[PDB]
């Protein structure tokens, strides 16, 4: 039993036939990543059953913009001049590729932050990573290799 | 000369080659074939030889034992990113 | 890449045969037996009709050029068989030649090696 | 590497095919290889018990015709269109039958060209073989030249 | 001003960091 854990591959060619070309892309990701767990899909199934500061920075163009309204509706803790979301998954993109996050937004007149996971998506692959996790990486690697070097100082 | 082997003939020849420890080694320490689950899945499919009437065709009995080992190992074997089988990295 | 360039070429017609019926449908063309003047319509209908006649011509000249028409499946099945054989023959001839040339080359090389100054 | 690679059949052992297997096996119950999934099912045991171990070692589809039709349907399609347009005379209680005929015409034509690929394929093979046979012939005649130029170059 | 310029080495031919297991549909 071996895990792929801290993001690895895609799901590829299988919704390449179903076709990836933005907007549909997000749903293709859902099958692929094995990472739609609650809200976005839940919204999907219920129907299937029968701005923000970052959003202002983002600005949504086409049908995914319509979905966005739906998602807010699904997940909005409400305060006087503010709304906060539970488990929505969403995206930011360009041309060949994009990046998407699954997040929680806290709002106010002069500031608003979404805490989430962010995932980049190029050519049927997802990236989800952490600095500090990122460092431990080639850092411990550098040192194990330096200690190979130090072990080689077994020279007279 | 004989015509090209049948699938049944190809698989019988192949399962039996696993009776050779060196060859099984040369595979275990391949790269490409462990990237994708295909080969792993193939070897489990080959356990069809372990029961009758199939097993009655096996001349090299060790290959069945080694297949079994090889198989059980794989389930819990951790596959490196390149293809390297993790639990073997120390050995040649 | 012909029977399909035919097939391909025959889609256009299907496309212009609908790119027409659309006009005729969406412009009361049926009522010809905001609206488009009785002129524009005709100029349009002719502009398409004529275009379709040229496609019909093309599609034939292509069906004529279409390969295999006259020939049987057998007259072909052997022609392939032959080519398969005459093809092996030619490769053995190629092989042989290659060998003979390399032998020739080895000869020349040997010579050249013995003209060198330095051990 | 005198060590052989694993059998070509390995490529079929994807996790996607494995998932489809249980349903396929069922449907089947309701050498004969027809699709990829057939390879995930052990081959049948031969009749000749000589595979038992001795011991242990520890009608011509006339196309000349199909082209006739094809040529017909085409004229028929052209006339019928000539009428819809008005170049030829027709009473309005037919107009739609014309449209009927065109759709049907264009269909049959499709089925024809469709049924013409086999014969098409062959002309392509016979076109390839011809082509490569001409290439190889050339390859030799090219080697020949060299031997003749070496004769010239040798005699000056 | 730690040293002067910064020592290139950039590398995609290294051992490897990616695995692979979700290839199957």
């Amino acid at each position: 039993m071996n895990v792929t854990p801290l993001d690895e591959l895609q799901w590829k060619s299988p919704e390449w036939i179903q076709v990836f070309g933005l907007r549909t892309e997000n749903v293709l990701d859902y099958f692929a990543e094995s990472p739609f767990f609650d809200k976005t899909s839940n919204n999907q199934v219920i129907k299937m059953q029968r701005d923000p500061a970052r959003r202002q920075i983002l600005f949504k163009y086409p049908m995914y913009m319509q979905l966005e309204e739906e998602l807010m509706k699904l997940d909005g803790t409400e305060y006087v001049l503010s709304s906060v979301r539970e488990p929505d998954f969403w995206v930011i993109r360009k041309q060949r590729r994009t990046n998407n996050s699954g997040v929680g937004s806290a709002k106010g007149p002069e500031i608003i932050p979404l805490q989430d996971y962010y995932i980049i998506g190029a050519n049927i692959y997802q990236s989800p990573t952490i600095f500090k996790i990122v460092q431990s990486r080639l850092m411990s690697t550098s040192y194990h290799l330096n200690s190979t070097l130090e072990s080689l100082y077994d020279l007279i | 000369q004989n015509p090209l082997p049948t699938r049944f003939e190809v698989e019988l020849e192949f399962i039996q080659s696993l009776a050779n420890i060196q060859y099984v080694t040369y595979l275990l320490t391949q790269q490409q074939i462990w990237k994708s689950p295909n080969f792993k899945n193939y070897l489990k499919y080959l356990e069809y030889w372990c029961n009758p009437p199939y097993s009655q065709c096996i001349v090299y009995p060790n290959c069945l034992f080694i297949l079994k080992l090889l198989n059980g190992f794989m389930e819990s074997a951790i596959v490196n990113e390149d293809g390297l089988l993790e639990g073997l990295d120390e050995l040649p | 890449d012909r029977l399909t360039q035919l097939q391909i070429c025959l889609d256009q017609m299907t496309e212009q045969f609908c790119a027409t019926l659309n006009y005729i449908d969406k412009n009361h063309g049926f009522e010809r037996l905001t609206v488009v003047p009785p002129e524009e319509f005709s100029n349009t209908i002719d502009e398409l009709s004529t275009d379709i006649i040229l496609k019909t011509r093309q599609i034939n000249k292509l069906i004529d050029s279409l390969p295999g028409v006259d020939v049987s499946a057998e007259e072909q099945l052997r022609k392939i068989d032959m080519l398969q054989k005459k093809l092996v023959e030619v490769e053995d001839e190629k092989i042989e030649a290659i060998k003979k040339k390399e032998k020739l080359l080895r000869h020349v090389d040997s010579l050249i090696e013995d003209f060198v100054d330095g051990i | 590497s005198l060590y052989p690679p694993p059998p070509p059949y390995v490529k079929f052992f994807t996790q996607s095919n494995l998932e489809k297997l249980p349903k396929y096996k069922e449907k089947k119950a309701a050498e004969e290889i027809t699709c990829a999934l057939d390879y995930l099912i052990p081959p049948p045991m031969p009749k000749n018990q000589q595979y038992r171990a001795f011991g242990s070692i520890w009608e011509s589809t006339n196309y000349q015709y199909k082209i006739q039709e094809l040529r017909k349907l085409l004229k028929s399609l052209l006339l019928n269109y000539l009428e819809l347009i008005g170049v030829l005379s027709i009473n309005p209680d037919m107009y739609e039958r014309k449209v009927e005929n065109i759709r049907t015409i264009l269909v049959n034509i499709h089925h024809l060209l469709n049924e013409y690929r086999p014969h098409q394929s062959r002309e392509s093979l016979i076109m390839l073989l011809e082509e490569q046979l001409e290439y190889k012939r050339g390859e030799i005649r090219e080697i020949e030249q060299v031997c003749k130029q070496v004769h010239d170059k040798l005699t000056s | 001003p730690s040293y002067s310029p910064t020592s290139p080495s950039y590398s995609p031919t290294s051992p490897s960091y990616s695995p692979t297991s979700p290839s199957y549909s």
